[PDB]
Parts: structure tokens; C-alpha cells; sequence
């Protein structure tokens, strides 16, 4: 239904800083680097400008069922 | 009486040739003796440049660091995303390197075995033609597509009954163009780790980005695909994140170029609707069971190098054939040879064929519900 | 062992040659020879420093080319001051400057030529403005 | 009187070079062997995997601790014997390649090897002679007389399935062909391919096939294939997945892409209708072999 097509146009017409983020990029091999990458994105966001973050497909992140064993 | 010259020179010649062949061992092993003192060096990537001398890298196994360079490195070559070689103790930069290859890629880049040309398969020639124009043209000549002014399709989907010749068709294509057939089995991707499969996808698509005319083929998608869940088993999470890695890096912001993606499975009913949107997988190409002419074709393909005698009613064999695969007829030819091995008939009589067809059509009392049309 | 008073003199050019040549080849330990005059039992006076050429691309490995010795000392004979070699140097650039196994290895072979040929270590990293070191 | 003494003393002038070559052999051999004693007697070899091979003659290593290492100097192995993904013996401190290790094989795969060699000759099975004929003529003769096929020139058949009621005896033929055929008979229980960690059953299937390939006359037996052979389904909220992934790995490493001629597969289920049609299709498991109940005389034969 044209989901990313509008974020593309917003990235085109804007003047602000625009950071694309792969959804599953945070979960990585080494321990704890995920929350550190969250810190990284948000520190740079606080740094740059009035800016725009687009995170694609947070279904990789926001899953309402967990298992604190694995 | 003057054979002393050749005797002394034979002494010198045997001594010279044996000195070469016995001191070249000392030479190469002394090169090894000098080489035994080299030190392994840490592999890492550069985050960014702090100052003219201060550099900030990340070790791939773990932590971050703040390092320095040599004096002959041409520091403008250090850019965010490069890969460097770090000292073990001094922990400074030694050398900028090209990107690594992740040998899983190498085991499906060059490992690919070729096959016979597209005349080996048969009876589905329209699909062969169609797949050829969607793949071979927009990398050999895309400007004809540009004259219309429409982007060629990105990926193509194969589907059908089991063993109608999908994988064999991909092998024919991989014998035809011979450029960059990255054939993924789509099942030995996931290993046991957290972001491992994602990192494999990143490596694959960046390697696809590098060697610009690439072909991706993933047989048996249903391992990696799934549909969706209410988060039943914790292992399914990682598959869904891997599939969203695929969904992102086939559409994304940085759009692809020339990476044609061939996709084949048995039943596309179990596939994710987010993958079956057009644009990621443009055309659903159907490969169905062969027709009477097509069964005749495949039978006259596999009966090529078979020593027979001329009483072969191919019409009766195809007429008694109904709802068969290509491998069904291959099994017919195999078991006809098996009946020929019975009672030591070195040739193949026509009586072998009817019995083999009866055995094969007898054995198919087991498999029903063979149709799974997508959406 | 039997010791004496411990004292090493310098030349002002020495320290500068030390820092420059130990900086220009920093991540690998750079060999260099040291030149001066054994005045007495307990003081040693380095007056000149020339650096050694480098070789294959590996940490701490060292060599003394004798034709380089002959030609360098020959040039210093036709230079105003010829004098006796007094030792050598290199760096331990990333650490607290102790002589390594290769260092003591070249020391037990180099000590048979001179008694008090003193091994010296410059470090252009752990010194900022108020350290030599 | 002048030349012969000149050559007899030139044998000594060239014995100067012969003693020089003996020195360059022996005395340099002492020093080179001394150094390779000082390196190779460091008996702990950290094993690793070669990631790629640069040429600006330069190899890249990931150790088993998962630390990526560069080295410009390869060491005591040759660039022909290297390919990306090889086990090599590496010194701990120097990080220098020393030896070349054979394979990456699991201990469970080694445990699957048949070494007891049971005894059950074909006279122990009564009343099933036609199926014994079909099995032997399907499997034992591709192991023995390959030229007899290619003179006729077709294909050897790919795998044989047993099925039937649960007491007709299907383990019997497996132990029989173990007792008779001297190939690498390889057993495999059904649920042993089921794993807890996601992605090890595929590794297990592939290691099993690899250890079969490197012991080329290779007879792989599967018992209760329906443990991993399950008819797939598209539902929501729930569903077994990983077992189908192992099943697809079994399929593809069996048949489809990259075919093979050195594998022999024997499967046996109690029930048939469980399985996906792709498991059987007609070239994964070639000869469908039914087992009936013993009719009249066969029961007397068995008793
Ligand atoms: N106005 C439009 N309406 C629909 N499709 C359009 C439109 N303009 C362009 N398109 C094309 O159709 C695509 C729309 O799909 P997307 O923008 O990719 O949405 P989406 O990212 O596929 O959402 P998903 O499938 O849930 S990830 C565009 O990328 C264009 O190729
Ligand atoms: N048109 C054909 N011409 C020749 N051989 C064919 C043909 N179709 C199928 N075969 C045979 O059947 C097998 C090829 O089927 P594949 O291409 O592997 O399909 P597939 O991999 O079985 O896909 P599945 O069954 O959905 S996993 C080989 O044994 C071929 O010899
Ligand atoms: N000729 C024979 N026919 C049938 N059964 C026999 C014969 N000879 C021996 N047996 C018995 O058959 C038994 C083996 O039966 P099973 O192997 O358990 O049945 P099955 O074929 O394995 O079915 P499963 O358990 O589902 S694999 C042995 O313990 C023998 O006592
Ligand atoms: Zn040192």
C-alpha cells in the first residue's frame, strides 16, 4: 500500500538530517552492542539538528512475547 | 688419455646440480626460518577520524579503541566503513584492506557445478523463453527496456508440483549465463547465533552490490520464509528477523541494481504475504506437469543414451502415463533398465518399458493434494 | 655483579635523533646505534647518534650490517670526529619500556665486544613535555 | 701425467664445494630444525578457520575464540592446500599457521558409525524373498558391478523405502545388509536429527552426508523417517518449524541441486501418509517397497 514510498519522498523534500535504520541491525553477535547502538543513534540525533529518524520494520524489535531463558 | 677434464667437470656438475637442489631446500626453509617470527594482527573497522593522528576503530570481536596510524598510510584513505589491520600490542593501524568475503559465500560462489544446456530440459519451453527474457536481456541490453521507460522486474518466483524440474531449470540457467550465480540452499543459513544470519545476508547482498551483474537463487524458501506467528517458539523469532532482513534489503532505501533473484519452492501457500507483494517478487511463474507432447519430449530425452531396439511404442508409454513428473519418466527409464538387468538382456526390449510404467504408476498410490496455487 | 657508580652522560643532538627516529617508524621497534666515548670506569659519554636502516616488516628484529659499520664510521672519520661505538637503542613504543627477549638476545651477543655498552630505550609516546623518557 | 692429477686435485677443489654443500645442508639444517623445534614443540595448537586469502600470499584467520586475525606471512603451509574455511594448527602466541587439520566432524556423527558389525544372514529372514531380491539388486550391485550399468548406460537408482505393518520386519534387512555388505554402513535414528538449538539439525545432516562422502561406499540407513518427515501446513499462532528446516536440508543435500553418486539411502517408516510428497517424490526415494503380513507358510517359516 505504498509504505516506504512516502518515507522516500520525505527523505527527498526535507532539509533535516535523516537517518535510516535497518530493523534487525541492533541484534548482533557481540553482547550488549544493541543497546549501545540505540545510544549511538540517539546521541547523534541529539547532536545534529532538528532531525528525522526513520526506523524500518520495528516488528524485528517490538514483539509482545518474550522468553527470559534463551 | 685426456678424460680428466670431463671427470673433474662431472664432479663439479654433480656438485653444482646437487648443490642447487640441496641448498634450495636450505634457501626456502631459511626463508621459512626468517618467516617464523611474524606476528598476527588484529582485524577491525574504522568508525571515524578524530584528529590528524587520532583514529577511532572497533574490534570485530568486542570493544572499541582509539588508535594511531603509521607515517606512510595516506590517511585520506581511511573512511567510515573501511577495514584495517591493527597491531597486537601497540594497537595502531598497519594496513587498509578490502572487504572480507565470509567463506559461506565462497562455498556457493565458485562451488556451483555446471550442467547440460537448456535443451536437456524440455516440454515447458514458454517458461524457459520467458525467464530468459526477464533475466538475460536487462543485463545484456537494458536500454531497450529504457526506451519504453519502465524498470525491468527485480525478482521472479517459481512454484509447482514436487520435482517438475525447477531446480534443474535453475541449473540450466546457471550453465547458460555463467556470470555470478549465487545459489543459496536457504536452509544452512541459520546457525546457532543471534545476528549471524543477518550478517550473512548483509555479506551476500554487499557481494551482490560489488560484482554488479549478479544472480541470486534460493531453492526451498519455506525453511527461511514462514508466514507469521503469535510468537510460539523462541526460535521462530530469529527466522522472522532474518526474513525481515530480506524484506528490507530487497526494497530499502538504497535500491538494488541488476540483482535478479530467482525463487523456487513447492507450496507458496505457506509463504509470507509481505514477500508475495509484487516488486519484491514480480512474477509468479508456474511449472506444471507435462502434457502428452511434453511427456513424449522428456521420454525421448532420457531414452537418448539407452541401447534399445526399434519396436518402441512411445505413444502407448505416454498414453499410459498420466500425472507424472520428469523424474517419474526418469524412474521409468531406470526401472526399465532394471528389468533389462533381470535375465541379463544387455539391450532394452519394449517389454521392459510397459512393466516399468506399470511399476511406477503403481507406486503413486500415495501422494495426493499436489496443487498449491498462491494467494 | 661487581658494580660501580651509575652515570650516563648525553649529547643534546642524541635525544633529538632518538625522538625523531623513534617517532618516524613508531609501531615497529626501530634499531639504532649509539656513538660516544668511554671516558672512565663509571661515566659514559655518548656524543653522536646515527640510526640503523630497517629491514623486513616485523617487530623488534634487529641487525648490524658490518659494511654499514665500515662505511658509516669511515664517513665519520672524514667527518671532524671519529670515535668509538658505545651501544645502541630502540623503542618500546606502547608500554612501560622494558627490554624484551629479543633485546636481551642481542645483548648477550653484543656484550662480548664491550663491557659497559649501555642499552638505551627512548619512548616518544609516554613522554609529553616533562618527560624524556 | 698432468691432467689426471689436476682432476684428482679438482675432486678436492670440488670437495671444498661438496663440504660446503654438506655444511649448507647439515649446519643450516641444525638451525632451521632448532627454530621449528622451538615453534612446533609448543604442543597447544589453537585451531582456526581461514576466512579468505589475500595476495598483496596473505591469509585471514578467525580462531575458535572468535577473534579475527590478519597475518601477512602464511607460514608452513602451501597456498594450494588452502581454501576459505579450513582447520589449521596455529601457534597461540605467534599466531602462525603450523599444520593442516583433517575435518570438522561432530562427535555424534562419529558415534553414528557402525562398528559392531552384527550377524544376520539372509537365511534368518523367511517369507520375504522377493523383497530381498529387489533390495539386493537395487543396492548391492551398484556397490559391486558399476560397469554392468553403464554398458546398458542408464543411472543407478536413488534410495529404497521400506514400509508396512509394524511387525513385518524392516530392521532385519538393515542389520542383514550390515552383516553382508562391507561398505561403510551408516546408521541414523530418526529423532537424532531433532535438535534444540536452531540450526544444528541442518549441520548434523550435512556432516552425516560429508562423512558418508569421504568414506565413499556409503550406505545410510534411516529408521522412522516420519519423526522428521511430517506433512507441512500453513497455520497461524503455532506450528513446528525447525524440524521442517532439517527436513528441507535432508531433501536438498539428498536430491535437487549438486547431485551425487556415492550415497545409498535406506528408509523405513511404520506409516506412510504422514510424509510430505517432496520426501518421496520419485528420485529422493526411488523404489517404493511394501511389506505384507506373512501369508500362511511364512508364519511357519518364521516360527
Ligand atoms: N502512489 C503509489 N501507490 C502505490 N504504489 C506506488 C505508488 N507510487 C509508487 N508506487 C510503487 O509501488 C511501491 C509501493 O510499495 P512500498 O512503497 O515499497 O510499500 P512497502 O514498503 O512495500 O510496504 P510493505 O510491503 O509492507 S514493506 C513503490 O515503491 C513504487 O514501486
Ligand atoms: N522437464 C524435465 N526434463 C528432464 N528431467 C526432468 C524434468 N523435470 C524433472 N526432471 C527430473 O526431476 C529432477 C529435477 O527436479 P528438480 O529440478 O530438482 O525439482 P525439485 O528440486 O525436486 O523441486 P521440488 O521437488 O519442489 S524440492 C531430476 O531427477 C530431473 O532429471
Ligand atoms: N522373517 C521375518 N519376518 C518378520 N519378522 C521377523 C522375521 N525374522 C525375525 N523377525 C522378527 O522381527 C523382529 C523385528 O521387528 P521390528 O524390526 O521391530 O519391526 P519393524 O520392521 O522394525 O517395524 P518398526 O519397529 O516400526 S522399524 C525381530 O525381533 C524378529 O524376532
Ligand atoms: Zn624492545
Amino acid at each position: 500500500c505504498g509504505k516506504t514510498m512516502l518515507a522516500k519522498a520525505v527523505a527527498h523534500h526535507t532539509t533535516a538530517a535523516f537517518i535510516r535504520v535497518v530493523g534487525s541491525e541492533f541484534v548482533q553477535k557481540y553482547l550488549g552492542e544493541g543497546p549501545r547502538m540505540v545510544r549511538d543513534v540517539f546521541r547523534l540525533a541529539k547532536e545534529n539538528a532538528p532531525a528525522i529518524i526513520f526506523i524500518d520494520e520495528i516488528d524485528a524489535i517490538a514483539t509482545k512475547r518474550f522468553d527470559a531463558q534463551t | 688419455k685426456l678424460l680428466e677434464h670431463k671427470e673433474i667437470d662431472g664432479r663439479l656438475k654433480e656438485l653444482r646440480e646437487q648443490l642447487k637442489e640441496l641448498t634450495k631446500q636450505y634457501e626456502k626453509s631459511e626463508n621459512d626460518l626468517k618467516a617464523l617470527q611474524s606476528v598476527g594482527q588484529i582485524v577491525g573497522e574504522v568508525l571515524k577520524q578524530l584528529t590528524e593522528e587520532k583514529f577511532i576503530v572497533k574490534a570485530t570481536n568486542g570493544p572499541r579503541y582509539v588508535v594511531g596510524c603509521r607515517r606512510q598510510l595516506d590517511k585520506s584513505k581511511l573512511k567510515p566503513g573501511t577495514r584495517v589491520a591493527l597491531d597486537m600490542t601497540t594497537l595502531t593501524i598497519m594496513r587498509y584492506l578490502p572487504r572480507e568475503v565470509d567463506p559461506l559465500v565462497y562455498n556457493m560462489s565458485h562451488e556451483d557445478p555446471g550442467n547440460v544446456s537448456y535443451s536437456e530440459i524440455g516440454g515447458l519451453s514458454e517458461q524457459i523463453r520467458e525467464l530468459r527474457e526477464v533475466i538475460e536481456l536487462p543485463l545484456t541490453n537494458p536500454e531497450l527496456f529504457q526506451r519504453v521507460g519502465i524498470i525491468p522486474p527485480k525478482g521472479c518466483l517459481l512454484y509447482g508440483p514436487p520435482g517438475t524440474g525447477k531446480t534443474l531449470l535453475a541449473r540450466a540457467v546457471a550453465s547458460q549465463l555463467d556470470c555470478n550465480f549465487l545459489k543459496v540452499v536457504s536452509s544452512s543459513i541459520v546457525d546457532k547465533y543471534i545476528g549471524e544470519s543477518a550478517r550473512l545476508i548483509r555479506e551476500m547482498f554487499n557481494y551482490a552490490r560489488d560484482h554488479q551483474p549478479c544472480i541470486i537463487f534460493m531453492d526451498e524458501i519455506d525453511a527461511i520464509g514462514g508466514r507469521r506467528f503469535s510468537e510460539g517458539t523462541s526460535a521462530d523469532r530469529e527466522i522472522q528477523r532474518t526474513l525481515m532482513e530480506l524484506l528490507n534489503q530487497m526494497d530499502g532505501f538504497d535500491t538494488l541494481h541488476r540483482v535478479k533473484m530467482i525463487m523456487a519452492t513447492n507450496r507458496p501457500d505457506t509463504l509470507d504475504p509481505a514477500l508475495l507483494r509484487p516488486g519484491r517478487l514480480d512474477r509468479k511463474i508456474h511449472i506444471d506437469l507435462p502434457n502428452e507432447q511434453a511427456r513424449l519430449d522428456i521420454l525421448k530425452i532420457h531414452a537418448g543414451p539407452i541401447t534399445k531396439h526399434g519396436e518402441i511404442d512411445y505413444e502407448a508409454i505416454v498414453k499410459l502415463s498420466d500425472g507424472f513428473n520428469g523424474a517419474d519418466l526418469r524412474n521409468v527409464c531406470t526401472e526399465a533398465g532394471m528389468f533389462a538387468i533381470r535375465a541379463d538382456h544387455d539391450f532394452v526390449v519394449q517389454e521392459d518399458f510397459m512393466k516399468a510404467v506399470r511399476k511406477v504408476a503403481d507406486s503413486k498410490k500415495l501422494e495426493s493434494k499436489l496443487d498449491y496455487k498462491p494467494v | 655483579a661487581v658494580d660501580t657508580a651509575e652515570q650516563v652522560y648525553i649529547s643534546s643532538l642524541a635525544l633529538l635523533k632518538m625522538l625523531k627516529h623513534g617517532r618516524a617508524g613508531v609501531p615497529m621497534e626501530v634499531m639504532g646505534l649509539m656513538l660516544g666515548e668511554f671516558v672512565d670506569d663509571y661515566t659514559v659519554r655518548v656524543i653522536d647518534v646515527f640510526a640503523m636502516p630497517q629491514s623486513g616488516t616485523g617487530v623488534s628484529v634487529e641487525a648490524v650490517d658490518p659494511v654499514f659499520q665500515a662505511k658509516m664510521l669511515d664517513m665519520l672519520k672524514q667527518t671532524g670526529r671519529p670515535e668509538m661505538v658505545v651501544g645502541w637503542y630502540h623503542s618500546h613504543p606502547g608500554f612501560g619500556c622494558w627490554l624484551s627477549g629479543v633485546d636481551i638476545n642481542t645483548q648477550q651477543s653484543f656484550e662480548a665486544l664491550s663491557e659497559r655498552a649501555v642499552a638505551v630505550v627512548v619512548d616518544p609516546i609516554q613522554s609529553v613535555k616533562g618527560k624524556v623518557v | 701425467r698432468t691432467r689426471l692429477l689436476d682432476s684428482e686435485i679438482k675432486i678436492m677443489k670440488s670437495e671444498v664445494l661438496r663440504v660446503t654443500h654438506e655444511l649448507q645442508a647439515m649446519k643450516d639444517k641444525i638451525k632451521e630444525n632448532s627454530e621449528k623445534i622451538k615453534v612446533n614443540k609448543t604442543l597447544p595448537y589453537l585451531v582456526s578457520n581461514v576466512i579468505e586469502l589475500l595476495d598483496v600470499k596473505c591469509a585471514v584467520i578467525k580462531t575458535s575464540t572468535r577473534q579475527t586475525y590478519f597475518l601477512p606471512v602464511i607460514g608452513l603451509v602451501d597456498a594450494e592446500k588452502l581454501k576459505p574455511g579450513d582447520l589449521v594448527g596455529v601457534n597461540k602466541d605467534s599466531y602462525l599457521i603450523l599444520e593442516t587439520l583433517p575435518t570438522e566432524y561432530d562427535s555424534r556423527v562419529k558415534a553414528m558409525e557402525v562398528d559392531e558389525r552384527p550377524t544376520e544372514q539372509y537365511s534368518d529372514i523367511g517369507g520375504l524373498d522377493k523383497q530381498i531380491q529387489e533390495l539386493v539388486e537395487a543396492i548391492v550391485l551398484p556397490m559391486n558391478h558399476k560397469e554392468k550399468f553403464e554398458n546398458l548406460g542408464i543411472q543407478p537408482p536413488k534410495g529404497v523405502l521400506m514400509y508396512g505393518p509394524p511387525g513385518t520386519g524392516k530392521t532385519l534387512l538393515a542389520r542383514a545388509c550390515a552383516a553382508q555388505t562391507k561398505a561403510t554402513f551408516l546408521k541414523l535414528a530418526g529423532p537424532q536429527l531433532v535438535q534444540m538449538f536452531i540450526g544444528d539439525g541442518a549441520k548434523l545432516v550435512r556432516d552425516a552426508f560429508a562423512l558418508a562422502k569421504e568414506k565413499a561406499p556409503s550406505i545410510i540407513f534411516i529408521d522412522e523417517l516420519d519423526a522428521i518427515g511430517t506433512k507441512r501446513f500453513d497455520s497461524e499462532k503455532a506450528g513446528d518449524r525447525e524440524v521442517q528446516r532439517t527436513m528441507l536440508e535432508l531433501l536438498n543435500q539428498l536430491d535437487g541441486f549438486q547431485p551425487n553418486t556415492q550415497v545409498k539411502v535406506i528408509a523405513a517408516t511404520n506409516r506412510v501418509d504422514i510424509l510430505d510428497p517432496a520426501l518421496l517424490r520419485s528420485g529422493r526415494l526411488d523404489r517404493k517397497i511394501e511389506f505384507p503380513m506373512p501369508n500362511e507358510e511364512a508364519r511357519a517359516r518364521i516360527m
